């Protein structure tokens, strides 16, 4: 080998309503390419590719091999799952932060290092669900465990005007709400 | 104590 | 195209040649529980509190990383596919809180298309290499199977400076600088 390339490998566990429900992928990839793979809803090795036949085969042809494989569902995803998350990924979380700045002006609402990713948040004038006017960043993924989104409410701020950033988070027991007035 | 975790395990190709 | 509540990245493998470079990870959500450092055969938890309540034995990752490297050694072989292309790196950079001059706070680069996973992030603080208060993260997968990476540097916001995120990258004809200050406000 004189030229450089990469190799892949990994083990995908999809969890939904809990362990109630369990997939498993194991994904062989080649210079980009996933050539073979395993899921548990096919039940055995298949041939992503070409170049990946002589693998579905062979590992399908050993028994033990090929039984470990599928018991890995239970060995890894439900395991790690069902024990090691539960005390540490399903437990996290953050509370977010939440604070309103100025940018016919626009009001910016900074909802930050929270943790996990579902969230809701809603603009408010006088107890008022605002919705037009309002914009909202993608999720933003800070890579350290929290994200971050950044809502924009474009509005005329008229005197009596009583604008509510309003956060709704599974770490918040009660809903933040930060508020907002041409006063301030 | 601690919950230890478990890894998939890939597979060798014949050479 | 496979939906869910939660996603659980057991095992993740890359391996590299020649080089022997190789990356042994644990995801979950797409954040990273841990790496393990290939020569000091040690399991490096993200969060310090979640090493605490779980572990993993670092042998596994070495197993991993042991198969990973023969498979490539045979497929290398098996095949005369054509390696592929260096793609350009593409970096963004944004303050992983709301910018106040003169409070702490963190300066993250995101840099997305990595391939392969080589690449030199580093940090520069009115053009001068910063060294302290620099985190990296591992290279995270993407669905393409090229990767993404991120790095910090801690700083306390001025108008007075300016910042670069500085990544050099084969797929790169140079060293593309990101830049960031508070003054563009
Ligand atoms: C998911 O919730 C519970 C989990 O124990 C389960 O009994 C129920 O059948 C599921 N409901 C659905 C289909 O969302
Ligand atoms: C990364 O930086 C090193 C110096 O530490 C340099 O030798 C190497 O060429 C760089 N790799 C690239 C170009 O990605």
């Amino acid at each position: 080998s004189e030229r450089h390339f990469v190799y892949q490998f990994m083990g995908e566990c999809y969890f939904t309503n809990g362990t109630q429900r369990i997939r498993y992928v194991t994904r062989y990839i080649y210079n980009r390419e996933e050539y073979v793979r395993y899921d548990s809803d096919v039940g055995e090795h298949r041939a992503v590719t070409e170049l990946g036949r002589p693998d579905a085969e062979y590992w399908n042809s050993q028994p033990e091999i090929l039984e470990r494989t599928r018991a890995e569902l239970d060995t890894v995803c439900r395991h790690n799952y069902e024990g090691p998350e539960t005390h540490t990924s399903l437990r996290r979380l953050e509370q977010p932060n939440v604070v309103i700045s100025l940018s016919h002006n626009t009001l910016v609402c900074s909802v930050t290092d929270f943790y996990p990713a579902k969230i809701k948040v809603r603009w408010f004038r006088n107890g008022q669900e605002e919705t037009v006017g309002v914009s909202s960043t993608q999720l933003i993924r800070n890579g350290d465990w929290t994200f971050q989104v950044l809502v924009m409410l474009e509005m005329t701020p008229r005197r009596g005007e009583v604008y509510t950033c309003h956060v709704e988070h599974p770490s918040l027991k009660s809903p933040i709400t930060v508020e907002w007035s041409s006063a301030e | 104590p601690v919950s230890k975790m478990r890894m998939a395990t890939p597979l060798l190709m014949q050479a | 195209d496979i939906e869910a509540d939660h996603v659980g990245t057991y095992g993740i493998s890359v391996y590299q040649s020649p080089g022997d470079i190789g990356q042994y990870t644990f995801e979950f959500d797409g954040d990273e529980l841990f790496y393990v450092d290939l020569d000091k055969k040690e399991t490096v938890w993200m969060l310090p509190e979640f090493g605490q309540l779980a572990s993993f034995d670092p042998q596994g990752g070495l197993q991993n990383i042991a198969v990973v490297k023969h498979n490539l050694g045979v497929l290398t072989k098996r095949s005369n596919s054509t390696p592929a292309t260096n793609e350009a790196p593409q970096a963004t950079v944004f303050p992983k809180s709301p910018v106040l001059l003169g409070q702490p706070n963190t300066l993250i680069c995101f840099v997305d298309n990595i391939f392969p996973p080589v690449i030199n992030i580093t940090w520069l603080r009115n053009s001068k290499s910063v060294a302290d208060g620099v985190y990296e993260t591992s290279f995270f997968v993407n669905r393409d199977y090229s990767f993404h990476k991120l790095s910090y540097l801690t700083f306390i916001p001025s108008d007075d400076d300016i910042y670069d995120c500085k990544v050099e990258h084969w797929g790169l004809e140079e060293p593309v600088l990101k830049h960031w200050s508070s003054a563009d406000l």
